[PDB]
């Protein structure tokens, strides 16, 4: 039984906030 | 339509100044 | 005619201007090359 | 102590700035801020739960308005991205 994990399991890579940017 | 030690010398002609 | 077609000449930049950010292509990279040198510039701090 | 260019140690990290109250949300698991080129930029206090933002603290260049020595010797001094109040 296989599914697909469309875009799930992104978890914040640190404690590090950050804004309105892509990092 | 556009947009540590280190620092940003202001222009000597002012924008105003660049106008006229 | 000549002064109406200068004229109407006139407003066509202010669309193009307008419609196209594109239109100021050079000026934005003069901008952005020295956003990017900056910004190395400003990274380089965080090399070992 | 606040609005005052001051020498900070907090949890991890140093530096010297102008620590001031901030209009910031940060979440109540991150510790530290960041600005775009990765510059610190906020700091959670370990003992009370303030976001405080920090502003390096005042310099610039100086540079000195004279004319000539053959002239006179009587000169001004231009504090570079300042305001009359530091200096
Ligand atoms: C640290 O201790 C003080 C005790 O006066 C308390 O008011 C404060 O909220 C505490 N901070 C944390 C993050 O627990
Ligand atoms: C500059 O000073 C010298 C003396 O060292 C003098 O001979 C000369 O006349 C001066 N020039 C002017 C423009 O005053
Ligand atoms: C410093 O000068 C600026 C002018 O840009 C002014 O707005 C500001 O209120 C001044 N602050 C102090 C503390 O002198």
């Amino acid at each position: 039984a296989y599914t697909n994990s469309f875009t799930r399991g992104v978890y914040y890579p640190d404690k590090v906030f950050r804004s309105s940017v892509l990092h | 339509k556009v947009t540590n030690g280190l620092t940003v010398l202001p222009p000597l002609l002012t924008d105003e100044m660049i106008a006229q | 005619l000549i002064a109406n077609q200068f004229n109407s000449a006139i407003g066509k930049i202010q669309d193009s201007l307008s419609s196209t950010a594109s239109a100021l292509g050079k000026l934005q990279d003069v901008v952005n090359q020295n956003a990017q040198a900056l910004n190395t510039l400003v990274k380089q701090l965080s090399s070992n | 102590v606040k609005n005052k260019c001051v020498n900070f140690n907090f949890n991890g990290l140093t530096g010297t700035g102008v620590l001031t109250e901030s209009n910031k949300k940060f979440l109540p698991f991150q510790q530290f801020g960041r600005d775009i080129a990765d510059t610190t930029d906020a700091v959670r206090d370990p003992q009370t739960l303030e976001i405080l933002d920090i502003t390096p603290c005042s310099f610039g260049g100086v540079s000195v308005i004279t004319p000539g020595t053959n002239t006179s010797n009587e000169v001004a001094v231009l504090y570079q991205d300042v305001n009359c109040t530091e200096v």
